């Protein structure tokens, strides 16, 4: 009493309801600097002019 | 690996004037004869 520790453990059970199933959630924080880039997509590159 | 040292010289902090330096790039951006 008067002193609750803060952890706390999962339940989570293959029959138990939609909202109670464990979902993986993953975030990813897409950051933007004058610096060169080193994460570009799959497009390709050509020639300058 | 822990050392006590026990010979430091006990002296209050001195202080002294920082003038104009601190100053540093604020972003990579480049720019020439700007005032910004």
């Amino acid at each position: 009493f008067n002193c609750y520790f803060p952890l706390r453990s999962y339940s989570f059970r293959p029959t138990y309801g939609v909202g109670h199933q464990p979902y993986r959630v993953v975030v990813l924080s897409f950051e933007l600097l004058h610096a060169p880039a080193t994460v570009c997509g799959p497009k390709k590159s050509t020639n300058l002019v | 690996q822990c050392v006590n040292l026990t010979t430091r010289t006990q002296l209050p902090p001195a202080y002294t004037n920082s003038f104009t330096r601190g100053v540093y790039y604020p972003d990579k951006v480049f720019r020439s004869s700007v005032l910004h």
